[PDB]
This record gives structure tokens, sequence and C-alpha cells, in this order.
């Protein structure tokens, strides 16, 4: 009687979602056809006789992707019109996919959330993905966030947006969007993950030593932790947490919900079966600033809380043993208004493998989920990067006439300003 | 500043020196004193965003 919803958009989230629909399917043993030859519930439902319907729903503009979908080997699995298809793409401009064939495709979609809206008895929360960097994407999720949070008011609502990288980059336009759905996902979503690309290419690199990874490869990392996160609410375990406990345990105060994610162990069956993978050296790894899954230093700034899921045969008291050992550094310092700021969840399904993936079966795995006042480097450099181009309002003539204002790119900025001066003015000491 | 204590008729002859050398010689004897200016010029309230 516990259910949630994902919602993906964009060419990116729906790349993503096709990642973690597979691994759901074989976490859940059902067969790509839809059939099995009480757990499935959160993220299924019964059709009364066979089959499993997801309750997830797929937009996009540009049907190349939906197209590609409804192809594939999953053409039976999903409900055939649940994946919304456009016929013309926004071309990366925000100001198409907010004002002009955006709104079009908006009231199919949310027609869709409602019908599936209904089925659910015990809903939780929505979950949404969305490359940021991209037209399509970034407006239609600012505009259904916009939607969702009028229509259904205090329902939980989770982004795993990406960012682009510091200096990888595939656009050249992609901060003014990326500033613009900033400023909308910021006083409309109860959590934002980050996810820049850079850094999962290095963990690829460094940890899988896969030295061509592909999109792919990225996907499948982020299902791995989207399931670790999931795991507590269709598994058993000795102790719990639930989406709605994190709004109470993870963000201080409501403009602050920006956080930074990690996972360990990340290891190939070549090398694996060597070491013992104890759960303190598991413990070890996520806290390493290498193994952060946003390109981000944490050793610039404080931790304000962290919350980390456990699973497989990990027993509390090692976990307290190795929670007091990460207290003891002198490299890892927490905020002086925090004296406890560890959330701990422990699960007894071990994380489950894809056939023909990267990863191994281990027994022991770790997911954590910190929010540390460091993040504010990504700010500030998206707002530099911004800043030399609106200086001379280059570009600006693609999006004035799409129909927004031009005292629109303003606000965001100033907001982004306000964003900065709220990190430094919470990080300082009493 | 006049902080030499010399007596004004080797100040000109000194002077009238400098001038021979710098005439024949294309030399000062005198050393470059520095001289700053406060100068106030515009700049643009460029708008760090
Ligand atoms: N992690 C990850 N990022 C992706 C993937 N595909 C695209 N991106 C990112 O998405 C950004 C651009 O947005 P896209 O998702 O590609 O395109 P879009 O969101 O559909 O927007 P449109 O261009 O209007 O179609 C790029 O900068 C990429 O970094 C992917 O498969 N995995
Ligand atoms: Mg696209």
């Amino acid at each position: 009687m516990r259910e949630v919803i994902s919602i993906h958009v964009g060419q990116g989230g729906i790349q993503v979602g096709n990642a973690c629909w597979e691994l759901f399917c074989l976490e859940h043993g059902i067969q790509p056809d839809g059939q099995m030859p009480d757990a499935f519930n959160t993220f299924f439902s019964e059709t009364g006789a066979g089959k499993h319907v997801p309750r997830a729903v797929f937009l996009d503009l540009e049907p190349t992707v939906i197209d590609e979908v409804r192809t594939g080997t999953y053409r039976q699995l999903f409900h055939p019109e649940q994946l919304i298809s456009g016929k013309e793409d926004a071309a990366n401009n925000f100001a198409r996919g907010h004002y002009t064939i955006g709104k079009e495709i908006v009231d199919l979609c949310l027609d869709r959330i409602r019908k599936l809206a209904d089925n659910c008895t015990g809903l939780q929360g929505f979950l949404v993905f969305n490359s940021v960097g991209g037209g399509t994407g970034s407006g239609l999720g600012s505009l259904l966030l916009e939607r969702l949070s009028v229509d259904y008011g205090k329902k939980s609502k989770l982004g795993f947006t990406i960012y682009p990288s510091p200096q990888v980059s595939t656009a050249v336009v992609e901060p003014y969007n990326s500033i613009l759905s900033t400023h909308s996902l910021l006083e409309h979503t109860d959590v934002a993950v980050m996810l820049d690309n850079e850094a999962i290419y290095d963990i690829c690199r460094r940890n899988l030593d896969i030295e061509r990874p592909t999109y792919t490869n990225l996907n499948r990392l982020i299902a791995q932790v989207i399931s670790s996160l999931t795991a507590s609410l269709r598994f058993d375990g000795a102790l719990n947490v639930d989406i709605t406990e994190f709004q109470t345990n993870l963000v201080p105060y409501p403009r602050i919900h920006f956080m930074l994610s990690s996972y360990a162990p990340i290891i190939s069956a070549e090398k694996a079966y060597h070491e013992q993978l104890s759960v303190a050296e598991i413990t070890n790894s996520a806290f390493e600033p290498a193994n952060m899954m946003a390109k981000c230093d944490p050793r610039h700034g404080k931790y304000m809380a962290c919350s980390m899921m456990y699973r497989g045969d990990v027993v509390p008291k090692d976990v307290n043993a190795s929670i007091a050992t990460i207290k003891t550094k002198r490299t890892i310092q927490f905020v002086d208004w925090c004296p406890t700021g560890f959330k701990v969840g422990i699960n007894y399904q071990p994380p489950t493998v894809v056939p023909g993936g990267d990863l191994a079966k281990v027994m022991r795995a770790v997911c954590m989920i910190s929010n540390s006042t460091a993040i504010a480097e990504v700010f500030s450099r998206l707002d530099h990067k911004f800043d030399l181009m609106y200086a001379k309002r280059a570009f600006v003539h693609w999006y004035v006439g799409e129909g927004m204002e031009e005292g629109e790119f303003s606000e965001a900025r100033e907001d982004l300003a306000a964003l900065e001066k709220d990190y430094e003015e919470v990080g300082i000491e009493t | 500043k006049g902080i030499l204590p010399m007596k004004e008729s080797f100040k000109y002859a000194y002077l009238v020196l400098n001038d021979l050398f710098q005439e024949q010689l294309q030399f000062s004897i005198i050393e470059p004193k520095s001289a700053t200016k406060e100068v106030v010029k515009a700049q643009p309230l460029i708008g760090i965003t």
C-alpha cells in the first residue's frame, strides 16, 4: 500500500529511465514481456491476470527516442499511451519548452498523472529525471513541477538533475537554461541531487577500469543509486527509512536542499573477490572525495547532515564502530550547530547484478546522500559562465523571440546571488 | 623639497654645470625624482553578476 511515480522527460531522462527499468524488472523477477514466469507494488500495478505495468511516464518532444523504446524488447511492457511524444523539438531553447510547444503537451501529461494517481492508495511521492542542459528537459521539467506543486500541494517530489561539468560541455548555451531551470526548481522541488557527468567518468576510469565508457555505463550506476535509495520501501530491514523521513533529517532550511551523492563499492569481478569488502573499508571509500558522484570537493566546505544507506548482511554495531572512526578523522569536519549528523539505514537485500554489465555481485554496499556547504562552487562557476555571455547579450535573441521577457534573465541571477549568500551565512560558526 | 643645506651660489653653479653636461654629453648630473600625481579615472560599474 505504498507507491511512487517516476517522471522521465528529455533524452537524458528517458535514457536513464530505461537504465533503471531494466534493473527494477530484473530485481523483481519480471520478464521483459511483463509476465512473471508482494514487493512489486511500490513500482508496479497488477492488472488482474498476468502482466505488470510500470508506474512511469515518458515525455519528449522529439520522437526518435520514444520510437526506439516502442520497438525494442520492452515494447510490451509500457502502456502504449503513456509514452507521450511531440513532433517538434525545443532545440536546446528553454523558452520554447516553457512557453511555445510545451504548453500544448503538458495537459496530456497531467491527465496521465491523474489517471496513474487515482490508482495508488498510499502515494509516497514523485520522482523526476531530467538533464538540465537541454531545452525540452529543463523547460518541461519546470512546467510539470510548477503544475504539480499546485495540483497536489504537500506531496513530496524528488529531482535527479544532471548539471553540466565544470569544463566539459556538449552544448554552448547550456548555462543559460541551467540557471533558469535552477531558478524554477529552487522554490518548487523538495530534494535535488547532483549528477554531473565528469565525476562519474572519473569513477568509471579509476575503479571500473574502462577507458572508453558510453552513456549506458553512467546510467547503470545512476540506476543502482536509485535502487539503493528506494530499497527500504520494498524489502524487510532492521532500520527502515521512508521518503517522507528526509526533509526532517537532511534539509536544515527550506532553501537548502541541494546535496551530492556517492556509492561504494564499485569494483569489477576480475579483482573483487581478492579482498574482503568489510563494512569499514566500504564506508571509508564512500567518504573519499574522489568518489563523489558530482565533481565537487567536500574538503572545501563543512558537512551539514549525512544520510547513508546500507544493504546486505551488515550488522548495526559494525556501522557504529565505523561512524566513530569517521568522526575521529581530522580531515572531515562538521558544522558547529550539528553535534550528530548521521542517519543510518540498514537493509537485508543485497544489490542485484545486471547481466553483461560492469559491476560484480557483492554482499555489502553503501549509498550516502550528504548535504554539504561546499556545493556553492558549482553555482559560482555556472554564474561566472553565465555573466560572460550575458554582458554582451549574446544568444538572447533566440529567447526573446520565443515569448520570454527581457527581465527574466536578471531575476534568476538575483536568486543565485541570494542562494550563494545564504550558503555563506549558514556555514559560519556561532 | 629644499632639504639640501646648500648656499644659493653653489645651487646655481650646479644647475649651470648640469645644463652644460645635458647639452654636451646628453646626460644629467641631477638624479631624477619621482613625482606621484593622483589622477581620477572613470571606470564603468560593470555589475559583477
Ligand atoms: N548522464 C547523462 N547525461 C546525458 C545523457 N544524454 C544527454 N545528457 C546530457 O543532457 C544535456 C543536453 O540535454 P539532452 O538530454 O541531451 O537533450 P534534451 O534534454 O532532450 O533537450 P533538447 O536538446 O531540447 O532535446 C547534455 O549536456 C548532456 O550532458 C545521458 O545519456 N546520460
Ligand atoms: Mg532531444
